[PDB]
RNA sequence: GCCCGGAUAGCUCAGGGUAGAGCAGGGGAUUGAAAAUCCCCGUGUCCUUGGUUCGAUUCCGAGUCCGGGCACCA
RNA sequence: GGGCCUGACUGCGAGGCCUGCAAGCCGAGCAGGGGCGAAAGCCGGGCCUAGUGAACCGGUGGUCCCGUGUGGAAGGGCCAU
RNA sequence: UGGUGUUGGCUCUUGGUCGCGCCUGCGUAGGAUAGGUGGGAGCCUGUGAACCCCCGCCUCCGGGUGGGGGGGAGGCGCCGGUGAAAUACCACCCUGGCGCGGCUGGGGGCCUAACCCUCGGAUGGGGGGACAGCGCUUGGCGGGCAGUUUGACUGGGGCGGU
RNA sequence: CGUAGGGUUAGGCGGGACCUAAGGUGAAGCCGAAAGGCGUAGCCGAAGGGCAGCCGGUUAAUAUUCCGGCCCUUCCCGCAG
RNA sequence: GUAGGGAAACCGAGUCCGAACAGGGCGCAGCGGCCGCAAAGUCCGCGGCCGUGGACCCGAAACCGGGCGAGCUAGCCCUGGCCAGGGUGAAGCUGGGGUGAGACCCAGUGGAGGCCCGAACCGGUGGGGGAUGCAAACCCCUCGGAUGAGCUGGGGCUAGGAGUGAAAAGCUAACCGAGCCCGGAGAUAGCUGGUUCUCCCCGAAAUGACUUUAGGGUCAGCCUCAGGCG
RNA sequence: UGGUUCGUGGAGCCAUGGGGGAAUCUGGGCGGACCACCGCCUAAGGCUAAGUACUCCGGGUGACCGAUAGCGCACCAGUAC
RNA sequence: AGCCGGUAGCGGGCGUGGAUCCCUGGAUGUCCGAAUGGGGGAACCCGGCCGGCGGGAACGCCGGUCACCGCGCGCGCGGGGGGAACCUGGGGAACUGAAACAUCUCAGUACCCAGAGGAGAGGAAAGAGAAAUCGACUCCCUGAGUAGCGGCGAGCGA
């Protein structure tokens, strides 16, 4: 008797996955518990539309993250400060990084997702990785100047 | 055992048929009927316990009959059950078939 | 009528290259006998018949004979 | 008693005996292929009268007659047992 | 009372078939533990050889072999001696033994959720538990019950006889 | 016996508007081809529990029933505590 | 009906068995002078007899279905009621004796018991009577039980292959080895009985064979009618 | 196991108590085991007059009865008993 | 043109201003009975609610309403019971016949039960069955005592 399991289960499947279990095992145990739907074909089509639907909506979220990409790693950051020769007197953060991205060039950021340990204390060119996606790293070069 | 409350399966009447002999197909004289009386033939009936919208239904049914139960609880869902007693909800699956 | 056993010494039983074993039988040791015991000895187409092997009690085919087993009977 | 042999035939059968029926009995002669005999001829078991069992159901060997739209098959029939 | 349905999870141990893998096979004559035929003058070894240490081993107790730590130019064949049957290496197969793998099947142990019992409380707890009960099917016991049968001749019937 | 007329009077007697017994019936629930069979509560069910009337007089015919004397019960409403 | 033979394929005045042109089985063809009469056959009516039906009529003991019954009787359940009077005198208790303490003994009190006697009540032992009865079980005399496994009123439950039974196959509405009513139903009866106006002609058999047959049947024998032969 | 003429028969077909369990026309059932070929038909949802049966009722008519007959009942009969 | 039932009589009435009487519709219709507010030993007994009658609160009477079940959304609609035979479905004997009896027969009859209606069933091919054909179902004739079925018996029978 095939079914859905709605949940990973040791030795049977991973959760979506659809195994053949005997008919009693099924209608006593799985079923009742709210471990797995048999595998009608009324709601096997239920589990083509969300297989269908979450690779939509993850696939969506990479062309908005492809979209900052172009765009970020196509311009520098350009960031007066005051400073001696190198040490800045205070120091960019990336809420600083942040607020300056929109004033520029009309991109908002999240400064969280951007990769700063400590806050930038020196003149120079910087490359930052930002992540807003997993496996979709955006380099940012950016200048901090007098 | 009486009736299957989904296909409506019951109790028939057959009769039992004694026989001797060794059949023509293997060479004998052939069958001989040393008694024919009548008897009965149940059906499979079995209990079917499921939780139907918070409440507990059971169905006396064949085993043959026994998924078709499961699938009136999916054809249920579509349904607004729930304040039901459960004869109601039993009346109203009974009414998908 | 079909399946499964057999046949090996006097009696009963063991088994691709042996023909065995026990008990019956005979002498010998021994004894109040009657035994128990102990030593030695015999008793084979391994049913027949046909072929395999290099040869065969075996393997096979075939009948003969006795067994067991199941079914049937107008 | 011995010699050669298988007629302890196949296909029929005039005419009778007996007889409630059904059975039971005897049978010359013709054809096929034989045996014995020089031949005439004899041989369809046994000097004779007991040694037996209708039909139904079914087995087996033939026959190739029927074969459920058709060709086959299944299963029957027929001859023999 | 077998099979099967209702009827499920986890283990353990067996049996049988099929496929592959590897080995086993000792009357004698003889190099020794020679399966059957067949191919065959070459196979192997740096893609590790003659002994050594570990053991799966099976031994007919002489031996056979498997994996492993030894181990750094070598072992057996055709040669041939007696063989019915030659010894190397391959190859289909016979008698077995296992190692997996396929499908079957038998036991045992546990579990809980079907099903059963129970708990003043119940979508729950406890106990039994895939047994039991019940359906279909197998064969058996079965005067408890049922339908019947249980001859005729005959110096009456029975008994005897036929 | 035939025809006709007359005769049986209750708050307190008996039964019901009270209670339960066996049993019967039976919302729940269970079972059975049909008919039906069960079944907790509940309901029904008495000669058992419970409950307020004794004596006399009267009629052709009834009387703890009518009458007389002396008693009592429940229900409704009111006043008081 | 007009064609039959063969198990059949099939042939056909023939066909089957067979190797046969053999042999056999079962089959095949009007009176008058083209008119006429007759006829195969077939259709209707009438009569005899047969088959199927209850089949000439009456009659079982029984079997089956569905119902009606425990107001009789049997057991049980619930709730009530009844058992004059007299007799016997268990245990226990008290006192006394007893002994180390006891057992135990005596007296008194006590009132037990499927105890005794005997009415009611329940029975039914022996005899007599009755016998178209007073009575489809009674009457008289006698006899058993009578505090118990007792008797009895009312209310209930259990039934037909079923109940109930201190057990007799007893009882279940006056006949119970399987109740009663209606139904299957006109069961079946190879048995017994019965079978109705007249006259005329003929006129048997009681044997044989076979028969779960023997007092019943089939065939033959023997009777009768019609047509034919002579 | 039932139905049909079909009693296990060569036993199909229709139905179905139990087990196992498809497909959507290039799908499926049938033509008497089975197979090939050739044909027939579209299962697992329902409805549908009329032609047919019967006679409590009414009328019409009898080579139907005529009071022991005809209904059990001609009548105060499903009565009396 | 007579009339007040069978039914006369006593005693009283009605009708050509159309009676009695016949047909149709309507009104009334105690109590019981499916019986249905509840109970019950049918034709009796005891209640709730609203309204009315009495002097009426107790008591009583009158009118309306109040069972259970099914189905649709407390309101509705329906069901229940009967009917001589006839009909469909679910169950289903035995005597008897086989001159015994068991398979077979009687017979899917008798009977029980559910349901139905003036009928009921059936009905528009997953048919038939050999016709290269037919064309729903029902009913009659015939096919035919054929084909077949059968302790190949008795019989059964498309
Ligand atoms: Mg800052
Ligand atoms: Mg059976
Ligand atoms: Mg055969
Ligand atoms: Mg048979
Ligand atoms: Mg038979
Ligand atoms: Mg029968
Ligand atoms: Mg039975
Ligand atoms: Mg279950
Ligand atoms: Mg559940
Ligand atoms: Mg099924
Ligand atoms: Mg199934
Ligand atoms: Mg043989
Ligand atoms: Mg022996
Ligand atoms: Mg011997
Ligand atoms: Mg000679
Ligand atoms: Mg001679
Ligand atoms: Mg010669
Ligand atoms: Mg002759
Ligand atoms: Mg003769
Ligand atoms: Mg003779
Ligand atoms: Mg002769
Ligand atoms: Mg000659
Ligand atoms: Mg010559
Ligand atoms: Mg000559
Ligand atoms: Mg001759
Ligand atoms: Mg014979
Ligand atoms: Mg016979
Ligand atoms: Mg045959
Ligand atoms: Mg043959
Ligand atoms: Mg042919
Ligand atoms: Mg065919
Ligand atoms: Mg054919
Ligand atoms: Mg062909
Ligand atoms: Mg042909
Ligand atoms: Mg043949
Ligand atoms: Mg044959
Ligand atoms: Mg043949
Ligand atoms: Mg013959
Ligand atoms: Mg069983
Ligand atoms: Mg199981
Ligand atoms: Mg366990
Ligand atoms: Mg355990
Ligand atoms: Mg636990
Ligand atoms: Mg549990
Ligand atoms: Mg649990
Ligand atoms: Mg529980
Ligand atoms: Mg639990
Ligand atoms: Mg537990
Ligand atoms: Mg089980
Ligand atoms: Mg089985
Ligand atoms: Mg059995
Ligand atoms: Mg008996
Ligand atoms: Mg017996
Ligand atoms: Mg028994
Ligand atoms: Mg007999
Ligand atoms: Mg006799
Ligand atoms: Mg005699
Ligand atoms: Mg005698
Ligand atoms: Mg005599
Ligand atoms: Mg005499
Ligand atoms: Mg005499
Ligand atoms: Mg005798
Ligand atoms: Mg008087
Ligand atoms: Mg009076
Ligand atoms: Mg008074
Ligand atoms: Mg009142
Ligand atoms: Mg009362
Ligand atoms: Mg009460
Ligand atoms: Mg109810
Ligand atoms: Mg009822
Ligand atoms: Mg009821
Ligand atoms: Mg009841
Ligand atoms: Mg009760
Ligand atoms: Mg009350
Ligand atoms: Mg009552
Ligand atoms: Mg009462
Ligand atoms: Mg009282
Ligand atoms: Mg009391
Ligand atoms: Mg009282
Ligand atoms: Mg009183
Ligand atoms: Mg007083
Ligand atoms: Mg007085
Ligand atoms: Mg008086
Ligand atoms: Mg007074
Ligand atoms: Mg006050
Ligand atoms: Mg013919
Ligand atoms: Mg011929
Ligand atoms: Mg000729
Ligand atoms: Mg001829
Ligand atoms: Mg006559
Ligand atoms: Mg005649
Ligand atoms: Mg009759
Ligand atoms: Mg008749
Ligand atoms: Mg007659
Ligand atoms: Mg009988
Ligand atoms: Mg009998
Ligand atoms: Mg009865
Ligand atoms: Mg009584
Ligand atoms: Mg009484
Ligand atoms: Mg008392
Ligand atoms: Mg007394
Ligand atoms: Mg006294
Ligand atoms: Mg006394
Ligand atoms: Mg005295
Ligand atoms: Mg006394
Ligand atoms: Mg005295
Ligand atoms: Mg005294
Ligand atoms: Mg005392
Ligand atoms: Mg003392
Ligand atoms: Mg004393
Ligand atoms: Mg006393
Ligand atoms: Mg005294
Ligand atoms: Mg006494
Ligand atoms: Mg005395
Ligand atoms: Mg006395
Ligand atoms: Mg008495
Ligand atoms: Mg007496
Ligand atoms: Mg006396
Ligand atoms: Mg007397
Ligand atoms: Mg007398
Ligand atoms: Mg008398
Ligand atoms: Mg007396
Ligand atoms: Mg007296
Ligand atoms: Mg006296
Ligand atoms: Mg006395
Ligand atoms: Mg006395
Ligand atoms: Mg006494
Ligand atoms: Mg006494
Ligand atoms: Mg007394
Ligand atoms: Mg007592
Ligand atoms: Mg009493
Ligand atoms: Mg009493
Ligand atoms: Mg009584
Ligand atoms: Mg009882
Ligand atoms: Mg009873
Ligand atoms: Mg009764
Ligand atoms: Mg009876
Ligand atoms: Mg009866
Ligand atoms: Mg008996
Ligand atoms: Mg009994
Ligand atoms: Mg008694
Ligand atoms: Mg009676
Ligand atoms: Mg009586
Ligand atoms: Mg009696
Ligand atoms: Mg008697
Ligand atoms: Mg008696
Ligand atoms: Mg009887
Ligand atoms: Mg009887
Ligand atoms: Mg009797
Ligand atoms: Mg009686
Ligand atoms: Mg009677
Ligand atoms: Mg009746
Ligand atoms: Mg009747
Ligand atoms: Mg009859
Ligand atoms: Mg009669
Ligand atoms: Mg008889
Ligand atoms: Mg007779
Ligand atoms: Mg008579
Ligand atoms: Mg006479
Ligand atoms: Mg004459
Ligand atoms: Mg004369
Ligand atoms: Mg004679
Ligand atoms: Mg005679
Ligand atoms: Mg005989
Ligand atoms: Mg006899
Ligand atoms: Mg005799
Ligand atoms: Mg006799
Ligand atoms: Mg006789
Ligand atoms: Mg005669
Ligand atoms: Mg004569
Ligand atoms: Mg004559
Ligand atoms: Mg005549
Ligand atoms: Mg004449
Ligand atoms: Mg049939
Ligand atoms: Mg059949
Ligand atoms: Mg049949
Ligand atoms: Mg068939
Ligand atoms: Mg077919
Ligand atoms: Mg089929
Ligand atoms: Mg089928
Ligand atoms: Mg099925
Ligand atoms: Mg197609
Ligand atoms: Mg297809
Ligand atoms: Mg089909
Ligand atoms: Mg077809
Ligand atoms: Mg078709
Ligand atoms: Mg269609
Ligand atoms: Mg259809
Ligand atoms: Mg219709
Ligand atoms: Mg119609
Ligand atoms: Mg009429
Ligand atoms: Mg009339
Ligand atoms: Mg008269
Ligand atoms: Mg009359
Ligand atoms: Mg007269
Ligand atoms: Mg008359
Ligand atoms: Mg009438
Ligand atoms: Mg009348
Ligand atoms: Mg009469
Ligand atoms: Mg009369
Ligand atoms: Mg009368
Ligand atoms: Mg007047
Ligand atoms: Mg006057
Ligand atoms: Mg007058
Ligand atoms: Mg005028
Ligand atoms: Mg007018
Ligand atoms: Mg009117
Ligand atoms: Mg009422
Ligand atoms: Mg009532
Ligand atoms: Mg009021
Ligand atoms: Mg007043
Ligand atoms: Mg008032
Ligand atoms: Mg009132
Ligand atoms: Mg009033
Ligand atoms: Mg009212
Ligand atoms: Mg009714
Ligand atoms: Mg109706
Ligand atoms: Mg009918
Ligand atoms: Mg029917
Ligand atoms: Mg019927
Ligand atoms: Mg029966
Ligand atoms: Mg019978
Ligand atoms: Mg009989
Ligand atoms: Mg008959
Ligand atoms: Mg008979
Ligand atoms: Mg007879
Ligand atoms: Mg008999
Ligand atoms: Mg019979
Ligand atoms: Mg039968
Ligand atoms: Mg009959
Ligand atoms: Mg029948
Ligand atoms: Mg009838
Ligand atoms: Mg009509
Ligand atoms: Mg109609
Ligand atoms: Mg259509
Ligand atoms: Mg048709
Ligand atoms: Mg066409
Ligand atoms: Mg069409
Ligand atoms: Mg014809
Ligand atoms: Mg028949
Ligand atoms: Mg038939
Ligand atoms: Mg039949
Ligand atoms: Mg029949
Ligand atoms: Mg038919």
């Amino acid at each position: 008797m095939k079914v859905i399991l709605l949940e990973p289960l040791e030795n049977l499947g991973d959760v979506g996955q659809v195994v053949d279990v005997k008919p009693g095992y099924a209608r006593n145990y799985l079923l009742p518990r709210g471990l797995a739907v048999l595998a009608t074909e009324s709601n096997l089509k239920a589990l083509e539309a969300r297989i269908r639907a979450q690779a939509k909506r993850l696939a969506e979220r990479k062309a908005e993250a492809e979209r900052l990409k172009e765009i970020l790693e196509n311009l520098t950051l350009t960031i007066p400060v005051r400073a001696g020769e190198t040490k800045i007197y205070g120091s960019v953060t990336a809420k600083d990084i942040a607020e300056a991205l929109s004033r520029q060039h009309g991109v908002t950021i999240d400064p969280k997702r951007l990769a700063l340990e400590k806050p930038i204390k020196e003149l120079g060119e910087y490359v930052l990785t930002y992540k807003p996606h997993p496996e979709v790293p955006i380099q940012l070069k950016v200048s901090v100047v007098a | 055992s009486k009736v299957c409350e989904i296909s409506g399966k019951r109790p028939i009447v057959a009769n039992s048929i004694q026989r001797r002999g060794k059949a023509k197909r293997e060479g004998g004289v052939g069958k001989k009927t040393t008694g024919i009386s009548k008897r009965r033939q149940y059906p499979n009936l079995q209990k079917v316990r499921v939780r139907v919208a918070g409440q507990e239904i059971t169905f006396r049914v064949a085993a043959s009959h026994i998924p078709k139960v499961y699938e009136l609880v999916e054809r249920a869902k579509g349904l607004k059950l729930e304040g039901l007693s459960p004869k109601e909800i039993k009346k109203e699956l009974l009414k998908l078939l």
